[PDB]
RNA sequence: CCAGAGGGCGCCCGUGAUUUUUUACUGUGACUAAAAAAGUGUGACCAAAGCAGUCAUUCGACUUGAAUUAGAAAGCAUGGGAU
RNA sequence: UCUGCGCAUGGCUCAUUACAUCAGACGUAAUCUGCCGCAAAAAUCUUGCGGUCUCCGCAACAUUGGAUAACUUGGCGAAACGCCAAGCUAAUACAUGAACCAACCGGAUGUUCUCUGUUCCGGCGGCAGGGCAACCUGCUGCCAUGGGACGUCCAGCGAAUGAAUGAAAGUAAAACCAAUGCCUUCACCGGCAGUAACACUCAGAAGUGUUGAUUCAAUUCAUUCCGUGCGAAAGCCGGGUUUUUUUAUCCGGCGUCUUUUGACGAACAACUGCCCUAUCAGCCAGCGAUGGCCGUGUAGUGGACUGCCAUGGCGUUGACGGGAGCGGGGGA
């Protein structure tokens, strides 16, 4: 059982340094994975600025002052990962993390009813006893009584306001869909084709607007909406283009000279 | 399909409210001559929701009614002809007509199916006092408590349809 | 102390391994529990999951079925005929799992004589049924021969099937 | 039903375990094997039901078309370079590996030993395919899918 | 015995000090059965039917469905063969009139 | 709320091949810890370094930046069809 | 001081070590998993009082029981992170135990009576006659493809065993046999237009689990489990209302049992790769070497291990043995 974590050995996705310190958080277990999620402590000192030193974040979340998923915590470490708001209503603001372009976390910021929307990706279907079946998500959250027509990594629009399930959203066909992990993170567009390889990862082709087609697993698909006009939630700072290594270096220049 | 409101407005403060109520989802209404409207959604989304509502519709100073398609349905289920049923009756024999001396009135019936507890009988209009009897209580016959009740349905049709049947086979073959 | 190991064992080349690391504790054999006739003993034994797994000792009754109709009664345990592994243990009755063994019988005779209301029942089941004929002579007798189906040394329960034609034409044949 | 002897050898007699097949029935008679009770079970990825497990007599544990063994990542190919054992083939793969400084290929061989089901038996010099199923003895981790 | 008070038939054991006045030493009764304890236990009583009961409506509901899609797949499979049955009979003889 | 007509894709399964068919190699693409190295930006006074900071001018702005590449075999997908 | 949680992580060191270990890629349908997250939960005959036989009748925030430390008293021993006796007294420690509240789902049925099959091919019971006691004949009553009414017993989750389920995709003639529905007449006549299911209270309250692949998920039926599984912690702390506070007036925050599956990890296995040496060329099986068969054991797969059977397995593409060495990212 590991309870320490080296800030190297640690994701800089979190943007911590090589000096200063020596330790990073691990954080308790929860809703998402080690390297994918981003752990409190990290969210509040680095970015937010409501503290400037560890113990700090205690004195806010210990407290609460803190809520995500609208519960509120008085956990110190606890994972947030992807799809998750988070609300200070202190401040009064609700954030929105995703996956921005170049592979950074984004921290969207968003209309207060869009804050009580959020999207699960369906990962397993089973029946349960009582014959009463479940969708088992990648946030572990378990969705009794899921529609007949849901399938394997689909995604349920997920009510925070008072827990249910409205319709949901399939991988079929061409939709606007974005990706998770594997380097392409925060990039999006249409579903070009799946291409199947029984026994191992499935293969899609996505093609992103002002085309610049390009391959990334299945297993990576996490569905946004029907359409680009039908999105039920907010993009980030990019809209989910990448641009070429030469036209980056032009606007840091161009921005530079002001 | 679409639905047909009916009993509101006249209109007035309805067709202030019905083009004030566009969209989100709420239809449009289309209002006539008396006292009713049209309201135009063609997805047949309409026809579910319209169940669970009795919001997105005010009115002036009337009974509100939510009606499907047609502008009738109602009377006809209600009355002009009858029709009658009756439902404790299974299988396990009575006989025949003990049935309808049990239940007075003039003869046509049969029961069905296997399934399971009920009879339908066909007697004119004025057997709408005669089941108010039995329905009102009665209680009983045989082992089991019992009710009778009704809408119209056939006849009207039934009788010219088993002719058509009978002709169609021969026509076929 | 005992464990399951490749580790002080020969390998394809008829080489032997070296080793540079001290037992686990996740590899780990136990003694043999050794389930016999008498009187019903349980001594636990707490496990790696946290949960307790039972050591049947001595035990004197199982929960036998009757294949093809869908049943199950109890009766005891009176004998084992045969076993595949070895003829020591058969001689100790010891009772381990695909031992051929002897049973009461007596709850299945009076179970296939209820296979006014309740009369006529019998006479549909009467039809279109029938039965082996070396299982009916036994059963008539009140002995019977089955099969020992659930490991009764690490769950201390000895659940059993009733032998059928096929099978129990074999079995009859090695004695 | 009744005993088939030509199988049997066994001190512990053999039955298929998955389903039953010792009920009596008449269902068994005047027929080759066809209307005996089997269970059959496909290879998804592309590897064909041969018809000898579905209507045959043989009863084996470690092999996936009459039991419940799985077959999971890998998949290879290789010939036989010898047929010695009871239900135990030994399959010899032959890949090249590249040396940097040299700029040249050397030839380097895996023997390895398989449980060939008894529903194949290929010849010396015959291609083999094998996936990737749980052990099954000590060197043994692979079963036989198929044969060229 | 019951019906009669515990809570003033403590044991007070007077202690005494020098420089400062004395006080009276007394346990607390844990075991004591009061007001608020007996309030959360039928709170209990009362919840623990609710979410059963609830779980089950939910199913009723969720069951519905199933049946409603299950249904006008009846309707529309039965629609179209008598339908088309009648129609293409008719169309059949009525060819034969003008043959 | 189209009889008929051939159908046209999508989905799953069954059947059929005179002998289906592969691989090296190459192009492109997936999938791959950080530190280290190559590298982009930046006057830590310069510099090894660091991932910082910079600007109006106040009761914040930059949607602040923290790019990007390589990283043996072996495994993955898909073009090419000479050797 | 009792109770709960953590102390197995960090830290430090390279001795063993060459089919080991490790790195990239891969599987665990072969398994375990506290804390954390989203969640699930209808088995339970109890408590109090009165009479009274250990039996009944009522009443229902459930009103439960017994010890042990600190402490006190006597102390012991040269010392000891050494210890003893007696008396005390706590619980979210320990041991008990929850009727009513209570939905829905079936099967086994009963010497309960109510419709019933306007007949005889069968069965059962009783009586009489004959009898080789095996059996035959005559008479009477009941039942025969049916549903109601009433009574009784089993029914939950988790685990064990057996059995069933966990669809299917090789054209459309039109009775031939029994059951049965609908249409139709008056009929138990004729006839096939209609048709999810549907001889009840529901005329849609699952006819349909996910997977490339399952003996898996889950459902049903029959027997089970015996402590080694399942308390609403018989738990704590607040916000008020509302004066009478001290009240079944309501709400909030914590805490815990069991079940369920994501996460954090644990434990196995394999594809590919790795310094020198032949003046190290054969190595391996009594006592497992290679495999098959049946069991045993383990959280689990497996010669991991017992018994039985088979005679294999590896090698100049360097086995085996020896020497040097923790492996990799990386340094020069």
């Amino acid at each position: 059982t590991k309870k320490h974590l080296k800030r190297l050995y640690a994701p800089k996705d979190w943007m911590l340094s090589k000096l200063t310190g020596v330790f990073a958080p691990r954080p308790r277990a929860g809703p998402h994975k080690l390297r994918e999620c981003m752990t409190l402590m990290i969210i509040i000192r680095n970015r937010l600025k409501y503290a400037l030193n560890a113990a700090e974040a205690q004195m806010i979340l210990r407290q609460g002052l803190v809520c995500v998923d609208g519960k509120p915590r008085k956990d110190t470490k606890y994972p947030v990962g992807f799809m998750d708001v988070v609300e200070i209503p202190r401040t009064g603001d609700r954030f929105r993390i995703l996956y921005d372009v170049k592979g950074r976390f984004a921290l969207v910021k968003v209309g207060e009813a869009e804050g009580n929307i959020k999207l699960l990706k369906v990962e397993n279907v089973y029946t349960s006893t009582g014959r009463i079946p479940v969708a088992m998500t990648h946030d572990g959250h378990r969705i009794r009584y899921p529609d007949p027509r849901t399938h394997r990594g689909d995604t349920l629009v997920y009510n925070l306001k008072e827990k249910k399930v409205v319709d949901l959203i399939k991988s079929s066909n061409g939709k606007v869909v974005m990706v998770t992990g594997g380097a392409n993170r925060g990039r999006i567009g249409e579903i070009m084709s799946i291409e199947r390889h029984p026994g191992a990862f499935d293969i899609a082709r996505l093609k992103d607007a002002a085309g610049h087609e390009f391959a990334t697993r299945a297993s990576n698909i996490f569905v946004i909406g029907k359409d680009m006009q039908s999105v039920p939630v907010t993009l980030p700072k990019q809209q989910g283009l990448r641009i070429n290594v030469i036209q980056e270096r032009e606007e840091k220049l161009i921005a530079a000279e002001a | 399909n679409g639905l047909y409101v009916k009993n509101w407005g006249q209109g007035s403060v309805d067709d202030a409210r019905a083009l004030f109520g566009t969209a989100g989802k709420v239809v449009g209404v289309r209002v006539r001559r008396r006292r009713y409207a049209i309201i135009f959604f063609e997805n047949a989304a309409a026809v579910k929701k319209a169940i669970d509502l009795f919001n997105g519709k005010e009115f002036m100073g009337n009974v509100l009614s939510v009606v499907p398609a047609k502008t009738t349905p109602k009377p006809d289920p209600h009355a002009n002809s009858s029709v009658v049923f009756v439902s404790p009756i299974f299988r396990a024999s009575t006989t025949k007509k003990q049935i309808l001396e049990l239940f007075s009135g003039m003869k046509v019936l049969r029961l069905r199916t296997y399934r399971n507890n009920y009879a339908y009988v066909y007697l004119d209009t004025p057997a709408a006092a005669q089941r108010a009897v039995k329905e009102k209580n009665g209680a009983e016959f045989r082992g089991k408590q019992l009710r009778v009740a009704l809408s119209t349905r056939s006849l009207a049709k039934d009788r010219a349809r088993a002719e058509r049947a009978r002709l169609l086979m021969a026509a076929q073959k | 102390g005992i464990v399951r190991s490749r580790l002080h064992k020969r390998k394809i080349t008829g080489g032997k391994t070296k080793i540079h690391r001290k037992r686990m504790k996740a590899e780990l054999g136990r003694l043999p529990a050794h389930t016999k006739l008498g009187a019903r003993r349980v001594s636990p034994v707490r496990a790696r999951g946290g949960n307790f797994k039972l050591r049947g000792l001595r035990l004197d009754t199982g929960n036998f079925a009757w294949s093809t109709e869908a049943i199950a009664q109890r009766a005891r345990i009176l004998d084992v005929v045969y076993n595949a592994t070895s003829n020591e243990l058969v001689r100790t009755k010891t009772l381990v799992k695909n031992c051929i063994v002897v049973v009461d019988a007596a709850p299945f005779k009076l179970w296939y004589a209820k296979h006014d209301e309740l009369k006529r029942k019998w006479m549909l089941r009467r039809e279109n049924h029938k039965i082996e004929k070396a299982v009916a002579d036994q059963l008539k007798e009140g002995r019977l021969l089955a099969r020992i189906t659930s490991r009764p040394g690490q769950t201390a329960r000895a659940d059993g099937a009733l032998l059928e034609g096929a099978e129990l034409q074999f079995y009859l044949k090695k004695l | 039903h009744s005993v088939d002897l030509t199988l049997q050898h066994e001190k512990a007699y053999q039955r298929q375990t998955a389903v039953n097949e010792n009920s009596h029935n008449p269902n068994k008679k005047h027929v080759n094997m066809s209307g005996h009770i089997r269970y059959s079970k496909k290879i998804g990825l592309g590897f064909k039901t041969p018809k000898s497990a579905i209507n045959g007599k043989y009863i084996d544990r470690k092999c996936p078309f009459t039991s419940d063994v799985s077959i999971r990542g890998r998949i290879l190919r290789g010939v036989v370079h010898s047929t010695k054992m009871k239900r135990s083939i030994v399959i010899r793969r032959d890949y090249l590996h590249f040396i940097r400084k040299y700029q040249r290929y050397q030839k380097r061989h895996r023997s390895l030993t398989v449980h060939c089901s008894p529903c194949f038996d290929p010849k010396p010099g015959d291609e083999v395919i094998v996936g990737q199923c749980r052990p099954l003895s000590k060197t043994i981790r692979y079963n036989v899918l198929e044969v060229v | 015995s019951r019906g009669d008070d515990v809570r003033k038939y403590v044991i007070r054991r007077k202690v005494v000090k020098e420089g400062k006045k004395d006080r009276f030493k007394a346990p607390k009764i844990q075991r004591l059965i009061t007001t608020a304890v007996k309030a959360r236990r039928a709170k209990k009583a009362k919840v623990a039917i609710e979410k059963v009961r609830k779980s089950a409506e939910e199913r009723r509901a969720y069951l519905h469905l199933i049946g409603t899609r299950r249904r006008a797949a009846r309707q529309r499979n039965s629609a179209r063969r008598h339908a088309h049955k009648v129609a293409a009979q008719k169309q059949a003889l009525a060819l034969f009139k003008g043959k």
